[PDB]
């Protein structure tokens, strides 16, 4: 997977750029980088191809570049209609295609808002039913993009993690939730379990413990 | 004009097989390579396979481990994707896409997409949820408590609090699809710590599909 920023945000009129860091077997080994825009509930749409070229009838304020093994997509003079997810894609050494993980572009329309984070431990009722689940709840943030990283004690954790896509609350801010599925024995084994949400630079953290 | 429509998705069983189809129109099908691209719920686009204009050359993603086979019929203007040994982690939407080209040489980007077809892989029938109470922890100022509504299938389940008499400070979140093939979701309410032990917080969960209604008191 080519590497994109989870999220990049700009205000209307401003100029913004999404990077696409690959390797010499893809981004750097060919000049066949394309970028796709997927809007909320739609099928992707080609925006750029062969690095810097634009398909017939696509705004000139979308342009592409490449230096070494990373490509870039630049959007000058952001409009609201640009909000969505964007994916880079490249030809590979094995004659395959490969996509970047994607970047949510938001066109800021209100002031930043830090997320409120609450983390619940396994209930007693669940542990007796021989299961365990940490539930990390996230609300009241703008823009609606967060990175959720889990840690058992001090060491990172990627197995059993499931995170939702941020949705708009009634207060026009965003909420997401993140679950870490454990076994009753894993939960009991460790000293603590932190849940770290990173939003627009800053990181709020909450922590829970077995007893 | 240039159009593709995917079809054949729906709910399927792990270990089973399935065949998706893309029906083309608005362009000379037999002249273009065609891809399948998948997208798990809320994750990124992900390349699956490419087949050449004449269907004699196929390329597949190494991370499908050989479980998918792409093919086509140029007489029917149709592209196909086949599975075997389906797994829950195969659950995703599936997009058919054209490989842009001209005098034909393949030009190395996807210029025509369908609105994909969804494949949900689960071995379950109609499973009613477990509801576990997320009790308010030792705090106090503001208290957060809730209900964990897990292991259910299919969507959706609806959640009210104190029979709808409680509405302020309620965050009911969207459902995650777990490794199991079952769904979990959560609902929290933000209330004053001073009201604990004097107010009673019950969450009312209705899973219309399995016709299961449940109320759970959440207490310290
Ligand atoms: C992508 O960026 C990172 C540093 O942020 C670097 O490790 C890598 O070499 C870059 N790729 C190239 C060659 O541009």
């Amino acid at each position: 997977a080519l590497t994109q920023p989870a999220s990049v945000s700009g205000s209307p009129g401003q100029t913004i750029t999404i990077s696409c860091n690959g390797t010499s077997s893809d981004v750097g080994g060919f000049d066949s980088v394309s970028w796709y825009q997927q809007s909320p509930g739609k099928a992707p749409k080609v925006m750029v191809f062969d690095v810097s070229h634009r398909p017939s009838g696509i705004s000139n304020r979308f342009s592409g570049s490449k230096s070494g093994n990373t490509a870039s997509l630049t959007i000058s003079g952001l409009h609201i209609e640009d909000e969505g997810d964007y994916f880079c894609s490249s030809l590979t050494d094995r004659s395959h295609r490969i996509f970047g993980g994607g970047t949510k572009v938001t066109v800021l329309g209100q002031p930043k808002a830090a997320p409120s984070v609450t983390l619940f431990p396994p209930s007693s009722e669940e542990l007796q039913a021989n299961k365990a689940t940490l539930v990390c709840l996230i609300s009241d943030f703008y823009p609606g993009a967060v990175t959720v990283a889990w840690k058992a004690d001090s060491s990172p954790v990627k197995a059993g993690v499931e995170t939702t896509t941020p949705s708009k609350q009634s207060n026009n801010k965003y909420a997401a939730s993140s679950y870490l599925s454990l076994t009753p024995e894993q939960w009991k084994s460790h000293k603590s379990y932190s849940c770290q949400v990173t939003h627009e630079g800053s990181t709020v953290e909450k922590t829970v413990a077995p007893t | 004009q240039e159009q593709l429509v995917e079809s054949g998705g729906g709910v399927v069983q792990p270990g089973g097989s399935l065949r998706l189809s893309c029906l083309a129109s608005g362009f000379t099908f037999h002249k273009y390579g065609m891809h399948w691209v998948r997208q798990a719920p809320g994750k990124g686009l992900e390349w699956v396979a490419l087949i050449s204009d004449d269907g004699m050359r196929k390329y597949h993603s190494d991370s499908m481990w050989g479980r998918v086979t792409i093919s086509r019929d140029n007489s029917k203007n149709t592209l196909y994707l086949q599975f075997s040994s389906l797994k829950v982690e195969d659950t995703a939407m599936f997009f058919c896409a054209r490989e842009a080209g001209g005098p034909y040489y393949n030009y190395h980007y996807m210029d025509v997409w369908g609105k994909g077809t969804t494949v949900t892989v689960s071995s379950a029938s109609t499973k009613g949820p477990s509801v576990f109470p997320l009790a308010p922890s030792s705090k106090g100022g503001t208290a957060a408590l809730g209900c964990l509504v897990k292991d259910y299938f299919p969507e959706p389940v609806t959640v009210s609090w104190n029979s709808g008499a409680l509405t302020s400070g309620v965050h009911t979140f969207p459902a995650v699809l777990q490794s199991s093939g079952l769904y979990s979701l959560s609902s929290v309410v933000t209330v004053p710590s001073s009201s604990l032990g004097t107010q009673t917080y019950i969450c009312n969960v209705n899973h219309k599909p399995s016709n299961t209604k449940v109320d759970k008191r959440v207490e310290p």
